[PDB]
């Protein structure tokens, strides 16, 4: 399925982005 | 006196290795005490061999036992944890105590690093916060806790030579002299050093890049030799990224990302390892697989 | 009769014990007091006492632990005489091993062989060794030294306390490291000698 690393750094990003 | 509290914070400590939560009183009063003992530490601790090298953790409390019988037991072995002792785990609030009440108990035998995940903003998100609302019925634990978190060194120099951090290098830092200057009793920036120190990852991509996290910055092997021989460093002992092997040599050896964290979340299935550094300052590296988890098939 | 058995249980032990996974060599060793006394005194020195020192410098913590506690169990069937001609001799060489944590197990072997050997083996032939390594450059080892102290002090006569164990306990409670000078502190409390 998804790719482990991947799907924490996208949730990371969109975390920063909100900010 | 001395004698009567340390007595109390050894009986913390064996009630921790059981995985008992402490008190919120008894949270409250060890917090203070930590505060004491890391506002007199450098942004760079200068740590002495031998020691061994930790890498996440995250409230994996079950693992942390398991890497204690495969490293040895504190005070015996000498560690450096490079952060992220919290969240996406059950027993955060367990770990983060048992390491902060090592700190106080044995200042001199244990260094505990500051990680991204030692702040306000992500410990409300990825289950911090939660935990302690849930095992204590009030924010207070995470208040205190994460007013600790300001005070954790962002990195150590283990015998001059190795250099390590959570995260990674910086386009604004060239020497340790400048880590020296910042100002880290802060919430984490989402801007500037102190905030690449904590989010940057290594990169294959030559020279800097752009975070796929939404912070820091990614750098290739160039960044890391010019890092290593403008301050005289063998090394660049790293933390931050998940690896399956439970640590990865990158950029010619300048950098090593070691994780101790063993099957991540419970779910990734990746080894942990723990890199122990030699009376020599001669690195060995130990690879260990997750705690049989007791009444779980 | 198990000494027929025994040329097909080597291979077996061997294997067993060098096996990847450190549990799998943690259930062996429980068991070898058990095998050991099966298979007697001769067999055991011949075959399987390399295996048991090799357990000693195990990378793996929880494996010299239970070598360490294994030595006990096994000294208390073979006797102190065995003890003293094969196991002191080998255990105590590992106090010039560069790794900290290889010396300071051979502080945690005389903790648990003392219990056993008793006054004149620990006296003559083990305390000798702690008292040297009171001056490691490793604050881990130094304060060791001083908890391995206190615990075989009470084997120890009065007149070896005094004598010996007194002035160096007093010695490392002047140590620079804080842990050094806390447990030197309660090491003469618990002896009563300061
Ligand atoms: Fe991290
Ligand atoms: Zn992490």
């Amino acid at each position: 399925g998804m790719d482990l690393i991947n799907r924490e750094t996208v949730h990371e990003r969109e975390v920063q982005t909100a900010m | 006196d001395e004698k009567v509290f340390t007595k109390e914070l050894d009986q913390w400590i064996e009630q921790l290795n059981e995985c008992k939560q402490l008190s919120e009183s008894q949270v409250k009063s060890l917090c203070e005490k930590a505060k004491e003992i890391l506002t007199k530490e450098s942004n760079v601790q200068e740590v002495r061999c031998p020691v061994t090298v930790c890498g996440d953790v995250h409230g994996q409390f079950h693992d942390l036992m398991e890497l204690f019988r495969i490293g040895g037991k504190s005070p015996d072995t000498n560690y450096l944890f490079m952060g992220d002792y919290v969240d996406r785990g059950y027993y955060s609030v367990e770990t983060v105590t048992l390491l902060v009440a090592l700190k106080v108990r044995y200042r001199e035998r244990i260094t505990i690093l500051r990680g991204n995940h030692e702040s306000r903003q992500i410990t409300q998100v990825y289950g911090f916060y939660d935990e302690c609302l849930r095992k204590y019925g009030n924010a207070n634990v995470w208040k205190y806790f994460t007013d600790l978190f300001d005070y954790l060194p962002l990195t150590a120099l283990v015998d001059g030579q190795i250099f390590c951090l959570h995260g990674g290098l910086s386009p604004s830092i060239d020497t340790l002299d400048h880590i020296r200057a910042l100002d880290r009793l802060q919430e984490v920036p989402h801007e500037g050093p102190m905030c690449d120190l904590l989010w940057s990852d290594p990169d294959d991509r030559g020279g800097w890049g752009i975070s796929p996290r939404g912070a820091g910055y990614t750098f290739g092997q160039d960044i890391s030799e010019t890092f290593n021989h403008a301050n005289g460093l063998t090394l660049v002992s790293r933390a931050h990224q998940l690896v399956m092997e439970g640590y990865n040599w990158c950029h010619d050896r300048n950098v090593v990302t070691i994780f101790s964290a063993p099957n991540y979340c419970y779910r990734c299935g990746n080894q942990a390892a723990i890199m122990e550094l030699d009376d020599t300052l001669k690195y060995s590296f130990l690879q260990f697989d997750p705690a049989p988890r007791r009444g779980e098939p | 009769g198990i000494r027929q058995l025994s040329q097909s249980l080597l291979p077996a032990i061997v294997e067993l014990a060098e096996d990847a996974k450190w549990r799998v060599r943690l259930a062996i060793i429980e068991y070898m007091p058990l095998l050991a006394g099966q298979l007697g005194v001769e067999f055991f020195d011949e075959k399987l006492n390399s295996l048991c020192m090799a357990w000693l410098v195990d990378h793996v913590y929880a494996i010299r632990e239970a070598a360490t506690s294994n030595l006990k169990k096994l000294v208390e069937k073979f006797g102190k005489e065995w003890a003293h001609a094969t196991i002191i001799p080998k255990v105590l060489a590992m106090s010039g091993d560069p790794n900290y944590l290889h010396r300071m197990t051979t502080l945690f072997c005389i903790n648990v062989l003392s219990e056993v050997c008793g006054q004149d083996i620990t006296t003559k032939h083990m305390l000798p060794t702690v008292l040297r390594m009171a001056g490691d450059p490793v604050a881990n080892v130094r304060f060791n030294v001083a908890k391995s102290l206190q615990k075989i002090g009470p084997i120890l006569d009065n007149s070896t306390l005094q004598s010996e164990v007194k002035p160096i306990l007093e010695k490392l409670t002047q140590d620079q490291d804080v842990d050094v000078k806390y447990f030197a502190q309660e090491a003469l409390t618990v002896l009563s000698l300061a």
